[PDB]
RNA sequence: UACUACCGAUUGGAUGGUUUAGUGAGGCCCUCGGAUCGGCCCCGCCGGGGUGCCCUGGCGGAGCGCUGAGAAGACGGUCGAACUUGACUAUCUAGAGGAAGUA
RNA sequence: UGGUGACUCUAGAUAACCUCGGGCCGAUCGCACGCCGGCGGCGACGACCCAUUCGAACGUCUGCCCUAUCAACUUUCGAUGGUAGUCGCCGUGCCUACCAUGGUGACCACGGGUGACGGGGAAUCAGGGUUCGAUUCCGGAGAGGGAGCCUGAGAAACGGCUACCACAUCCAAGGAAGGCAGCAGGCGCGCAAAUU
RNA sequence: AAACUGCGAAUGGCUCAUUAAAUCAGUUAUGGUUCCUUUGGUCGCUCGUACUUGGAUAACUGUGGUAAUUCU
């Protein structure tokens, strides 16, 4: 019986309307299904026209895109850190649109070394397992080492991202609506937006 | 209402069907189809009210259910099927072919055409879009979509369909100097030559048409159907040539038809 | 500062602004490319629109609205809300029995883009119909002409 | 009680009326779809589980 | 000689409408719940085929095996008729007394 | 590539994702029979998507009777607006969070009344007017009063369901069933209206 | 015949209680939506037992309960 009608509101002058018709079905609202972080649990809503909606009630994974590199990978979701609308959607860890979220970085790390042949997020102890040595220090052809070193002239990240790759957790912002399509998708925060949300998280805590 | 309506009262039926008051409470209520229900002839009205082949709706059911009526080359057993502007109604058993063309008073005439003419029709292109791997599309005024038209065909042009294949043979462009029929409004059923088109952005354009006797009239752009190129129509025209007589000269013609006949 | 006053990061949604680049452009000239469009009814986009730095999602020139419907005009009376003003439209209504007229008026809350700075009261705005932007706001300021005395 | 008793091996049924509460002690406080050895029903009912 | 209408105590009783406070039928959503019903396994009695082993074929048995489906019910949330007690207000009715005018 | 007065349109290119309460990519039916074991002619029922038709729903502008013995109202419990969301078929205070203090009014707001459903129309009429319109066409609303839902393309459906309130039926007293402001008909009400 | 399946039962009919910028009328808009059906398009565009797959359940047969239902 949640409704979205205009006729229960005051007029612009401030006088109250009398209702002339009672609640219709096309003016209905549904409960505000709050997504959490957990193993995947998605319910299905039958909507107007016979179409279909997806209430994600629990998500743990969704794909986020590195905007500068154009690298989109499916990635585990760690934690919610900042919600720009309410602060109580953070202590409850609710996933909605435009919320700031901590994601994994290892699908972006494995793409970065496979494409640019540089270490990223490695410690100064430099303990390297023999798995990634044969992709970081492979034997390769002259024409192919030419291409791999021609890529290395621009393979430079901001310092604000590499300290996140040090901890294995990038910062991302959800761009889709998880109550309406059952997915948590988005993009990795970079640049002015990144330092904006960094000082917001800094001032909030 | 709680949903779509299925009846039509007889007084609220379109005026050009020329139904009368006392034979019933209801009108035939056209089915959904290629033409709008304010702009169509249902097949039951054409077959007993115009052609007088039937005397009831039951006899129209009996005539149509013998698969004797082809509208645009396909058999229609629906008795309220909306036939419309420039559809070819072809009855094979009697050897007749008809095309629905407005009279000078804005009603569909019983226009008989030769079976040479009954293999084509003209359509007005209403929408062009490119869809799903760059295939261009048409949408005509009777809900046909055509893949891969000629790239010179633009919106408001008039193309020619072959009724068996469904493909374009040729087309007319929208330009001043071509011939029209008005398919809407006060000027409905009149025929003349385009002389002008004034473009008002954000609203409807106005097209000025000149009659064969020098009369001139405007319509909107959506009420314009390009018949022919220059002065030659690509179809046969009805009894009046799209020249609306005034009531005085119509009275004079009707009186001159009595002092000579008899 | 000077844009980011809200709790969420304001940006034009159509312009990507984290395109990586080499230091000869990363240090040389720093300019966010601005999105703007041309509304279609002969109205020309102001200079402050295409070069400004404000972020308004309801602006007719740099935001996501379309202008379609009725072109009207009123006179500014109240400038007291955030990015939206109140205009007054005066007209004469014909009473038929007396063959005469009476002065009526109607108010309109209308959205004012930040590209029209130096808008006083008493001057004539041209408004264009858009989609409903608020509970009572349906129009959008398209052109400002000054009052009679402001030289 | 009456006892609508069936036998799905040959599909023949029978209604036996038992007006003796000593026999019905076996079925009390049970549930549906729980098997009970029907020894208390008589003497022909020895190896019978219903 | 009678009517008319008021105040009217009764805070008569009953009913309605606004609100304070308290309660909350029912559906829907959510977190559980798991009465029951299957399948795949594991053995037993064992045919055929291929080769003591495997696939089929019939069962039967048990295993908190491991999964699928799943009703009652309950915590919570929401929508929310109604219920109780107030306050204000209105009406219908039982009601002593009287007054004036009405004739 | 194409279009519009105007796109953040259509089409294209790249990187991925693609919901167990799963998206499409045919395990369906008839008739006539066949041509060189294959290749088949008409239909019927389907089907994601696109377009069309019938709509629907939200908006734009102007327009309504009496009342000031109704002059200030709205804002606690959204009032007016901004930002981000949630929900919705979508636009939007529709709802939430945080901010701003706005919005309407003697050009009559707000409140009340109406023996007020609104129009097309009707009677009267020198010209101007005045009164009526429940009523067969169009639009709205409601099925005793409120409320909540299921199914479905479409309903907050009542010749569907679930409650409460008021009435009311059958009963073996445990329970069960209801909704004529459809057609008839009855009672009542009345000055006032027809055939089970 | 029955029964399962599909569709329709949201139209029509009735009434005028509510309702005073509300309804409604003329005008516009959806570039801000959904749409059974009809009509046209699309339906080897996908590079990865089929000469046909599996479990049920009505109608029917048979045994019943309740004072009582279009109960089961």
């Amino acid at each position: 019986g949640i409704s979205r009608d205009n006729w229960h509101k005051r007029r612009k002058t401030g006088g109250k309307r009398k209702p002339y018709h009672k609640k219709r079905k096309y003016e209905l609202g549904r409960p505000a299904a709050n997504t959490k972080i957990g193993p995947r649990r998605i319910h299905t809503v039958r909507v107007r026209g016979g179409n279909k909606k997806y209430r994600a009630l629990r998500l743990d994974v969704g794909n986020f895109s590195w905007g500068s590199e154009c690298c989109t990978r499916k990635t585990r979701i760690i934690d919610v850190v900042y919600n720009a609308s309410n602060n109580e959607l953070v202590r409850t860890k609710t996933l909605v649109k435009n919320c700031i979220v901590l994601i994994d970085s290892t699908p972006y790390r494995q793409w970065y070394e496979s494409h640019y042949a540089l270490p990223l997020g490695r410690k100064k102890g430099a303990k390297l397992t023999p798995e990634e040595e044969e992709i970081l220090n492979k034997k390769r052809s002259k024409k192919i080492q030419k291409k791999y070193d021609e890529r290395k002239k621009n393979a430079k990240i901001s310092s604000l991202l590499e300290e996140q790759f040090q901890q294995g957790k990038l910062l991302a912002c959800i761009a889709s609506r998880p109550g309406q399509c059952g997915r948590a998708d988005g993009y990795v925060l970079e640049g002015k937006e990144l330092e904006f949300y960094l000082r917001k998280i800094k001032a909030r805590k | 209402a709680r949903g779509p309506k299925k009846h039509l009262k007889r007084v609220a039926a379109p005026k050009h069907w020329m139904l009368d008051k006392l034979t019933g409470v209801f009108a035939p209520r056209p089915s959904t189809g290629p033409h709008k229900l304010r702009e169509c002839l249902p097949l039951i009205i054409f077959l007993r009210n115009r052609l007088k082949y039937a005397l009831t709706g039951d006899e129209v059911k009996k005539i149509c259910m013998q698969r004797f009526i082809k509208i645009d080359g396909k058999v229609r057993t629906d008795i309220t099927y909306p036939a419309g502007f420039m559809d070819v109604i072809s009855i094979d058993k009697t050897g007749e072919n008809f095309r629905l063309i407005y009279d000078t008073k804005g009603r569909f005439a019983v226009h008989r055409i030769t079976p040479e003419e009954a293999k084509y029709k003209l359509c007005k292109v209403r929408k062009i879009f490119v869809g799903t791997k760059g295939i261009p599309h048409l949408v005509t005024h009777d809900a046909r979509t055509i893949r891969y038209p000629d790239p010179l065909i633009k919106v408001n042009d008039t193309i020619q369909i072959d009724l068996e294949t469904g493909k374009i043979t040729d087309f007319i462009k929208f330009d001043t100097g071509n011939l029209c029929m008005v398919t809407g409004g006060a000027n409905l059923g009149r025929i003349g030559v385009i002389t002008n088109r004034e473009r008002h952005p954000g609203s409807f354009d106005v097209v000025h048409v000149k009659d064969a006797n020098g009369n001139s009239f405007a319509t909107r752009l959506s009420n314009i159907f390009v018949i022919g190129k220059g002065n030659k129509p690509w179809i046969s025209l009805p009894r009046g040539k799209g020249i609306r007589l005034t009531i005085a000269e119509e009275r004079d013609k009707r009186l001159a038809a009595k002092q000579s006949s008899g | 500062a000077d844009i980011q006053t809200e709790r969420a990061y304001q940006k034009q949604p159509t312009i990507f602004q984290n395109k990586k680049r080499v230091l000869l452009g990363e240090t040389g000239k720093e300019k966010l490319p601005r999105y703007y469009k041309n509304i279609g009814l002969g109205f020309k986009t102001p200079k402050e629109a295409i070069e400004g730095t404000y972020i308004d999602k309801k602006c007719p020139f740099t935001g996501n609205v379309s202008i379609r419907g009725r072109i009207l005009s009123g006179v500014v009376t109240k400038m007291k809300m955030q990015r939206t003003i109140v205009i007054r439209r005066d007209y004469l209504h014909y009473i038929r029995k007396y063959n005469r007229f009476e002065k009526r008026h109607k108010n309109m809350s209308v959205h004012l883009s930040p590209c029209f700075r130096d808008v006083q009261i008493g001057d004539i705005v041209t408004v264009g119909e858009c989609r409903p932007l608020s509970k009572t706001v349906r129009f959008n300021v398209l052109k400002v002409t000054k009052a009679a005395g402001t030289k | 009680m009456k006892l609508n008793i069936s036998f799905p091996a040959t599909g023949c049924q029978k209604l036996i009326e038992v007006d003796d509460e000593r026999k019905l002690r076996t079925f009390y406080e049970k549930r549906m779809a729980t098997e009970v050895a029907a020894d208390a029903l008589g003497e022909e009912w020895k190896g019978y589980v219903v």
